[PDB]
C-alpha cells in the first residue's frame, strides 16, 4: 500500500509474495540467494517476511549446492543473513529469525552457540522456547557423558618448547 | 533569429582518437560550433562535436564529448545551428547537468523555456560594479579576517577531513537566506563516488528538496568523460550562473571542484590538437584559457557572481604554473587544516593562513578593519607565548601576557560556529551571525569587557547573545551541582 | 635525473638532521626547567664566605 | 645468437646450462640508436618506444622449461649510477635474484660492493631455503 522510496527518491516495488513463493520451492539454500539476487536487481527490496523463509530454506535444505563445500556452515549463512538485513538494508530481525537458528544449532549439535543464541533471543527477544533450550542442553550433557566437551588437541598438555608452531 | 549554419550536412573526413575531422560542402560553420553525428552507428550514446580549429574553407577539426568508437568515415554529421546550448532558468535548480546540458538524474524533462550558448564573451569595461562591496556569508570567521568580494574569486585550499563539503553547503544556504540568491556546483574530474555523495548529502541538508524549493544546481563532468568534456562543464555551470546575474539580478554562488582539473582537461585537449606544450607541461594557451573563465566571473551593474574554486597544488610545489596563474585572479584565499579540525574547532579554518584583498579600510568599515587585525596581532602573540609557556613554564608569563593568553584562548573558542546544515547530525541548532553583531562581539572581547565568563561558554556558539545565555545555562546549572555536592 | 636525485637526497638528509636536533632541545629544555630552580634557591649560601 | 645456441643445449640435448651475458644494457643500447633512423619518436629519457616489449621478448626466451634448465647470469649497466633509468628499471622485473652494485660501498674498500639492503631473491623463503 504505502509506497518506499529509494536513497535517491524514486518509489520501490513492495510485492514480496510472488518471490518467496520462489524461495520457498528451492531445494537448496544456495539457490535460494540467487532469487533474494533477482528481486533487488528487479527493484524489490526484500522484507523481514522474504528473510525469513530464506532462514526456513536454509534449515530446511539438505546441502548449499548438490555437490558438497568443503566447510559449509548453515548458522554461518543464517548469521551473514542477519547482518545484511539488519546492518546493511535497515530493518530488523524478530522472533522467527532467531528461533530458525536456534533450530539449527540444536539440529546440527552445536550446543556452545546454543547457550549464546538463547542469551541473544532472552535478551532481545522475549525468551528462547524452552523446547530448543532443553535439547540444546541435552546434546550439551552427550557431549559431556562422552567426553567431547572440548576438541582433545587443546586438552592435551604442551610447553614452552613442546609446542610445534607450524 | 537563426544562423544561416543550422542544418548544415558534412561528412566526416577524419578520425583520430577524440579528434574528428568534418568536410562541409557549403563550408565549414563558425568554430565552436556544434555539431550532432546523425549516422546511425549502433552506438549507445549519441555523438556530438564541437569545432575548433579551421583546416580550410570546407573542412574543420572538432573535439569529440563522447566515446568516438563505432564512428565511421563519411558518416553524415549535422550542425546544430550555434555553439553548445544549456538550459537556463528556474526550471534547473535542484537538478544535475551535464556539459550538454541533459538532465543526467531520471527526474523528469527538465521543461526549460530558453537556452544560452555556453560560450560568452566577459562583461564590458563599461559593465563593471562602481565599487566593491562585502559578501556576508554568515560565519564569523570568513566575515571578520577574510571577508568574500562580491564578484571575487576565493581559493579554499584544503582536502578531505577538514569538512568543506559542510562548510560548501552551509554557503550555500546562507547565500540564499541572506542574499537570497542561489547556487551552481560544478564538479570537473570529480570522482563519481564523491559526486554521488554530495547529491545524497545536499538531499538530507534540504538544499536540493525534491518536493520543494531547491536552492542549488549542479553540472558533473566527471572524470570517466573525455577530456573534451571536462574542459566545457565549467563553462557551462558558469552560463547558468550568468542567467541568474543578468536577467535576475542576483548574487550567485559558483562552486567549482576543481579549477586544476579544469586546466588538465584544457591542457590535454591541445595536446590532442598537436600544440606545442609550454614548461612543465601545460599548453601554451594556460594563461588565456583561465582568463577567458575567470573574466566572466565578476559583478556588473545587474548582479554579481561570487566564485569559490577548490584550488589543488601539484607535488607541493605552489610555484608550478598551474596555481601560479591561477593565485592571480584569487581575490580571496580561505585555508582549511586538519589540526584545527581535530582541536575540535568548526569551521577548521586557519585564521593566520589566509587571506583577503579587501581587508583595506577604502572598502570595509574603519572598525571592521581595526578589529580584524587586531584579532590578528593577539593571534600572532598567542603563538609566541605558546612557545614561551612550553619553554619556561606559564607561571613565568607577566600580568600582561597572561590576560593575552586568555583572550586568545578564548577568540580560537568564539572561531568556531554551528551550521544550520549540520543540525541534523550533530544536533545542536545553527547560528547566523550578522557582520555587525560579529565585530562587536569580537570588539568586546579584546577590549576585555567579557573578561569574567568562561572560556568555554565561546565554543560552538554564535553571536555575543549566545555567549551570555550559555552562560547562564551553566551558572544556573552548576547551581544545581553545588546543592547537591554541598548535600549527600 | 641524477640532478634532482641529488637535491631530494640533500632536502630528507637536513629533514632527519632537524629532528635529531629537535630532539636534544626537547632534552635539554628539561634539564633546564629543572634546573631553574637554583635561581629561587640560591645567593644566601655564600653571604659570609664574601 | 648466443641465446638460440643455449635454447639448442636446452631443447636438443636436455642438458643444464648456463648462460652469461655481458652486458645486456648494450642491446637496448644499440637498439636505441638505430631507432631515431627507424622512423621512430623517441620516448622519456630517449630510448626507444619499443624499450620494454623488445627486451621482454628477449628475457622471455631465457627461461627452463620443462626438456631442459637455463641458469642466466646477466650484467646491467646502469647510465650514471642512476638506477631510476628506464632501461635497468624495465629488468628488474625479468629477475629472480638482483645483486646491485654501490659505488659509495667500493670507495671504502669492501669488494664485492653489494648493498645487501637493495638487493632481493625469490627463493628467500623459509620453504625453500634451510
Amino acid at each position: 500500500a504505502a509506497k518506499k522510496y529509494d536513497l535517491f527518491g524514486y518509489e520501490v516495488d513492495t510485492n514480496t509474495a510472488p518471490w518467496i513463493e520462489k524461495i520457498k520451492k528451492c531445494k537448496y539454500y544456495d539457490e535460494a540467494g540467487e532469487v533474494l539476487v533477482n528481486m533487488n536487481v528487479s527493484n524489490c527490496p526484500p522484507d523481514i517476511a522474504t528473510y525469513n523463509a530464506t532462514l526456513q530454506c536454509i534449515y530446511q535444505s539438505p546441502s548449499k549446492q548438490s555437490t558438497p563445500v568443503d566447510n559449509e556452515s548453515k548458522f554461518c549463512a543464517m548469521m551473514d543473513l542477519l547482518e545484511e538485513m539488519q546492518h546493511r538494508n535497515r530493518l530488523k530481525p524478530n522472533e522467527e529469525s532467531w528461533t530458525w537458528v536456534m533450530k539449527e544449532c540444536v539440529k546440527s549439535g552445536q550446543f556452545r552457540l546454543g547457550y549464546c543464541i538463547q542469551q541473544v533471543m532472552e535478551t532481545e527477544c522475549k525468551g528462547c522456547p524452552a523446547d530448543l533450550v532443553k535439547a540444546n542442553e541435552a546434546n550439551a550433557q552427550k557431549a559431556k557423558t562422552e567426553g567431547k566437551e572440548h576438541p582433545g588437541h587443546l586438552s592435551q598438555q604442551a610447553g614452552l618448547f613442546d609446542v610445534k608452531v607450524e | 533569429p537563426v544562423a544561416d549554419h543550422k542544418g548544415r550536412v558534412g561528412h566526416v573526413s577524419q578520425v583520430i582518437g577524440a579528434v574528428v575531422d568534418v568536410h562541409f560542402a557549403d563550408g565549414v560553420p563558425p568554430v565552436l560550433t556544434a555539431l550532432d553525428v546523425v549516422d546511425k552507428l549502433g552506438r549507445d550514446e549519441p555523438l556530438t562535436l564541437e569545432i575548433v580549429q579551421h583546416l580550410d574553407a570546407h573542412t574543420g577539426r572538432c573535439i569529440a564529448m563522447q566515446t568516438t568508437d563505432l564512428l565511421k568515415l563519411k558518416a553524415k554529421v549535422v550542425s546544430t545551428g550555434g555553439n553548445i546550448s544549456v538550459p537556463v532558468g528556474r526550471e534547473t535548480l535542484g537538478r544535475i547537468f551535464n556539459v550538454l546540458g541533459d538532465a543526467i538524474d531520471q527526474r523528469g524533462p527538465v521543461g526549460e523555456k530558453l537556452r544560452m550558448p555556453i560560450h560568452a564573451v566577459a562583461p564590458k569595461l563599461a559593465d563593471q560594479a562602481a565599487e566593491d562591496a562585502v559578501l556576508t556569508t554568515g560565519i564569523k570567521v570568513i566575515d571578520l579576517i577574510l571577508p568574500y568580494c562580491k564578484g571575487g574569486k576565493i581559493g579554499l585550499f584544503g582536502g578531505a577531513g577538514v569538512g568543506k563539503t559542510v562548510i560548501i553547503m552551509e554557503l550555500i544556504n546562507n547565500v540564499a537566506k541572506g542574499h537570497g540568491g542561489f547556487s551552481v556546483f560544478a564538479g570537473v574530474g570529480e570522482r563519481t563516488r564523491e559526486g554521488t555523495d554530495l547529491y545524497l548529502e545536499m538531499m538530507q541538508s534540504k538544499v536540493i528538496d525534491l518536493k520543494g524549493e531547491s536552492k542549488c544546481v549542479l553540472v558533473y563532468g566527471q572524470m570517466n568523460e573525455p577530456p573534451g568534456a571536462r574542459a566545457r562543464v565549467a563553462q557551462s555551470a558558469l552560463t547558468m550562473a550568468e542567467y541568474f546575474r543578468d536577467v535576475e539580478g542576483q548574487d550567485v554562488l559558483l562552486f567549482i571542484d576543481n579549477i586544476f582539473r579544469f586546466t588538465q582537461a584544457n591542457s590535454e585537449v591541445s595536446a590532442l590538437l598537436g600544440r606545442i606544450p609550454a614548461a612543465v607541461g601545460y599548453q601554451p594557451t594556460l594563461a588565456e584559457d583561465l582568463g577567458q573563465l575567470q573574466e566572466r566571473i565578476t559583478s556588473t551593474t545587474k548582479g554579481s557572481i561570487t566564485s569559490v574554486q577548490a584550488v589543488y597544488v601539484p607535488a607541493d610545489d605552489i610555484t608550478d604554473p598551474a596555481p601560479a596563474t591561477t593565485f592571480s585572479h584569487l581575490d580571496a584565499t580561505t585555508v582549511l587544516d586538519r589540526a584545527v579540525a581535530e582541536s575540535g574547532i568548526y569551521p577548521a579554518v586557519n585564521p593566520l593562513e589566509c587571506a583577503s584583498r579587501i581587508m583595506d579600510p577604502d572598502v570595509i568599515s574603519v572598525d571592521h578593519y581595526n578589529v580584524a587585525q587586531d584579532v590578528v596581532q593577539m593571534l600572532t602573540k598567542y603563538r609566541e607565548l605558546q612557545d614561551i609557556i612550553a619553554v619556561l613554564g606559564i607561571d613565568e608569563l607577566s600580568e600582561e601576557d597572561k590576560l593575552i593568553v586568555d583572550r586568545a584562548r578564548k577568540l580560537v573558542k568564539f572561531l568556531s560556529q554551528p551550521f544550520q546544515v549540520a543540525e541534523v547530525f550533530t544536533g545542536m541548532t545553527g547560528h547566523y551571525v550578522q557582520l555587525d553583531d560579529t565585530i562587536d562581539s569580537f570588539s568586546g572581547l579584546l577590549m576585555g569587557t567579557y573578561d569574567q565568563v568562561p572560556e568555554m561558554a565561546f565554543y560552538m556558539v554564535g553571536g555575543i547573545n549566545s555567549v551570555l545565555e550559555k552562560a547562564k545555562k551553566m551558572a544556573e546549572e552548576a547551581a544545581e551541582l553545588e546543592k547537591m555536592r554541598r548535600a549527600r | 635525473s641524477g640532478k634532482l636525485r641529488l637535491y631530494k637526497e640533500k632536502l630528507e638528509g637536513y629533514n632527519r638532521f632537524y629532528s635529531i636536533v629537535k630532539t636534544i632541545k626537547m632534552v635539554t629544555l628539561a634539564k633546564y626547567r629543572a634546573a631553574q630552580g637554583r635561581i629561587r634557591t640560591r645567593d644566601f649560601s655564600l653571604r659570609y664566605t664574601e
